[PDB]
C-alpha cells in the first residue's frame, strides 16, 4: 500500500542521489545485524550495523530530529515508501526491543533513492511544510509494496548465540545454524536477504532506464 | 481516429478485447528460423504471440510489430500492470493487435 | 530557432499548447494496420495521440515520430512529470507535435 | 504456432532446452571483425553465444539477433532470472534460439 | 584522436566548452515539420539545442545526431550530472557537438 | 569460435586486454563531423575509445561499433562493473574491441 515513514537526517538531498539513498554508517560487507542496530546510541538517527531506522509518522520524525539534530541549521525530513527491506522493531525482537516506545522500522541495507518519494527541510527547528517530491521516485512499484513480515526478520535478529531469545518462540523456529558460527551465519544471511533485494530494485529501476529501446530504428 | 484501445479494437474484424489488469508472468522470444516471435503469460494462463511477420502484415506494421516486442519485452521487466489487449482471435495464441498500461 | 516549447508551438498554425505537469496515466500501443500509432492519457482526462505516419508528415518527420513514441512509453514507465504538450488541434485526439519535461 | 519455449525448441533439429532459473553471472560484446558476437555465462560455468550472423542465418533471423543481444544485456543489468533458454547444441559455445523469463 | 572533450572542442571553429557539473533542468523534443530538434536548459538558464539535420551536417553525424538526443533524453530522466558541453557559438541556441558525463 | 573475452583477444595480434574490474568514470560522446565517437575513461586515468567508423572497418562491424556505444553509455548510467576490455592498442586512446562485464 501507499503507506510512509519518516527520518530526520542532516545528510541534503545532493548527497543522497550521490550515494544512492540513506545509506547505513559502515557502508563507505559491512555488519548487517538487528539487535546491535537497535541498541546502537550521535547526531545520526540510528543507522549502525547495516540497517537504517526511520518512524511511523511525521510528527514522531520531527520530535526525534529536533532531539538529535537539534543544532543543525537545516536538516531534512525524508519521506519514504514502504518496502520488504523495512522490519518492524519491536515485531522482530519482541520482548528485547530495547527502545520499544520508539516504535521504528529499519531498513535493511539503507534505504535506496528510488524508495524516497520527497522531503521536508526543517530550518531552525521549523518544519517548512512545503514537501519536495524525488524525480527517483516510483509511486506505482512503491504502492505496490508493503514492509517485510515479522516471520521474514526472525531469523536476522541477530542476537548472540547466549541468548535465551534463540530458545524462545517466535525465535527458535528460525534460529540461523550455531544460535541457540552464529554470528557469521546472521551475516551471511543479512548478506543474502540484501543481495535479493537490491537485485529486485535494479530490475525496476534499470529496466525503466532501458524503455527508451526501439530496435527497428536501428 | 479511436481514442481508445477498445474503439480501436471495433475498427477490425477476427479481434477482441481481453482484460487482464495485471501484470505479464512472462516473456519469450525467439531468434530461430520462422518464429522469429514473441510469447507472453498472464499468471490466469492466458497467453498471447507477437506474430512472425508475414504476407498478412501491410509494410507500415513492420515497424510497430518490433516496437511491440521491445514495449512487451520491458512492461515484463518493470512489472507494468497491463490493462487490456485487443487481440486477434483467428490465431493460436491469440495475437497482439494493441495494448493499454495503466495502474 | 524557438528556445522553448511555446516559442516553438507558436511557429504553426493549428496548434496549442497543453500545461500538464503531471506524469502520464494510460500508454496505449497499436500495431494494427493503418493504426500504427500512440494513445496516451492524463488522471484529468485529457487524450493526446502520436499520429500514424501520412501524407501530413514530411520525410524529416518520420524518425521524430518513432523518437516521441520511445520517448512516451519511458516517460510512462519511470513516471516523468510531463510539463507541456505542443499539439495540433485539428485532430481528434489531439496530435503530439512536442513534448517538454521539467524538474 | 507454439506457446511456450519448450515447444518451439522441439520443431528444430540439433536444439536443446536449458533450465537455468537464474541470473546472468557475465555478459561479453565484441565487435572485432568476424566475432560480432555476445557469449553470457552463469556462475558455475553454463556458457551460451548469440552467433556471429552469417549463411547459416536467413533475413528474418538477422533482425531477431540484434534483439536477442539486446535482450541479454537488459537482463544482465537488471539482474532479471533466466528461465530457460532454447540452444542450438551444434555450436560451442551452445546457441542461444530463444530465452524465456518468467515472472 | 582526442582523450577527451575538451581537446576534441579544440579541434572545430566557432566552439566552446560549457562547464556544468549539474544535471538537465529540462528537456524537450519536436517532431514538428523543420524543427526536429531538442531543446536542453539547465538551472543557470543555459540553453542549447540539437540541431535540425540539414546541409550543414555530413552523412557520417546523421546516426550521432540521433544518439545525442537519445543521450539527452536519457540523461535527464536520470538525474545523471552532466560535466560539460562543448557547442558551437555561432548558432542561437548554441548546438551540441559533445556532452561529457561524470559523477 | 572463442568461449570467453580473453580468447577473443588472442585471435587478433594488434590486440591486448586490459582488466578493470571497475565501473565507468566518465562517459563522452561526439556527433562532430568525423569525430563521431565515444570515449570512456576509469578512475585509475585509463581512457577508451569507441573508433569513428572508418575504411578499416568491414560492413559487419558497423551495427556492433553502434551496439558498443548503446552498452557503454548504459553500463556508465547504471555503474555495472567493466571486468575486462579487449582492445586495439595501436590506436590512442586504445580502442575498443570487445568488453566482459562481470561483478
Ligand atoms: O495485421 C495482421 C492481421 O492480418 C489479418 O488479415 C489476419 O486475419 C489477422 O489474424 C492478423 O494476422
Ligand atoms: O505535420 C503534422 C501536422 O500536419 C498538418 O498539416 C496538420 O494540419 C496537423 O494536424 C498535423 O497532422
Ligand atoms: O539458423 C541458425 C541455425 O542454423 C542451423 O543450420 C545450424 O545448424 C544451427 O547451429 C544454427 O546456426
Ligand atoms: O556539423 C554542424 C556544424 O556545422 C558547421 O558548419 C556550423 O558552423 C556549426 O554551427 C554546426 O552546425
Ligand atoms: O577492426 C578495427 C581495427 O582495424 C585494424 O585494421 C586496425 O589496425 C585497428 O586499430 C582497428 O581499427
Ligand atoms: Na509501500
Amino acid at each position: 500500500n501507499d503507506d510512509k515513514l519518516y527520518r530526520a537526517d542532516s545528510r541534503p538531498p545532493d548527497e543522497i542521489k550521490q550515494s544512492g539513498g540513506l545509506m547505513p554508517r559502515g557502508q563507505s560487507q559491512m555488519n548487517i545485524n538487528l539487535y546491535d542496530h537497535a541498541r546502537g546510541t550521535t547526531g545520526f538517527v540510528r543507522h549502525d550495523d547495516g540497517y537504517v531506522s526511520t518512524s511511523i509518522s511525521l510528527r514522531s520524525a520531527h520530535l526525534v530530529g529536533q532531539t538529535i539534530l537539534s543544532g543543525h541549521s537545516t536538516y531534512y525530513i525524508y519521506v519514504i515508501a514502504t518496502a520488504p527491506n523495512m522490519f518492524n522493531v519491536n515485531d522482530v525482537l519482541g520482548a528485547y526491543s530495547p527502545h520499544p516506545d520508539e516504535q521504528e522500522v529499519s531498513a535493511l541495507g539503507g534505504i535506496p533513492y528510488s524508495q524516497i518519494y520527497g522531503w521536508y527541510r526543517v530550518h531552525f527547528g521549523v518544519l517548512d511544510e512545503q514537501l519536495h517530491r524525488n524525480r527517483g521516485y516510483r509511486d506505482r512499484y512503491y504502492s505496490n509494496l508493503d514492509i517485510a513480515p515479522a516471520a521474514d526478520g526472525y531469523g536476522l535478529a541477530g542476537f548472540p548465540p547466549e541468548h535465551r531469545a534463540w530458545r524462545e518462540e517466535p525465535w527458535i523456529h528460525h534460529a540461523p545454524p550455531g544460535c541457540g558460527t552464529c554470528d557469521e551465519k546472521t551475516q551471511s544471511l543479512g548478506v543474502k536477504f540484501l543481495d535479493e533485494y537490491q537485485s529486485k530494485v535494479k530490475r525496476q529501476i534499470f529496466s525503466g532506464y532501458q524503455s527508451d529501446i526501439d530496435t527497428h530504428n536501428r | 481516429t479511436p481514442q481508445n484501445i477498445t474503439d480501436l479494437c471495433a475498427e477490425y474484424h477476427n479481434t477482441q478485447i481481453h482484460t487482464l489488469n495485471d501484470k505479464i508472468f512472462s516473456y519469450t522470444e525467439s531468434l530461430a528460423g520462422k518464429r522469429e516471435m514473441a510469447i507472453i503469460t498472464f499468471k490466469n494462463g492466458a497467453t498471447f504471440q507477437v506474430e512472425v511477420p508475414g504476407s498478412q502484415h501491410i509494410d507500415s506494421q513492420k515497424k510497430a510489430i518490433e516496437r511491440m516486442k521491445d514495449t512487451l519485452r520491458i512492461a515484463y521487466l518493470t512489472e507494468a500492470k497491463v490493462e487490456k489487449l485487443c487481440v486477434w482471435n483467428n490465431k493460436t495464441p491469440h495475437a497482439i493487435a494493441a495494448i493499454s498500461m495503466a495502474n
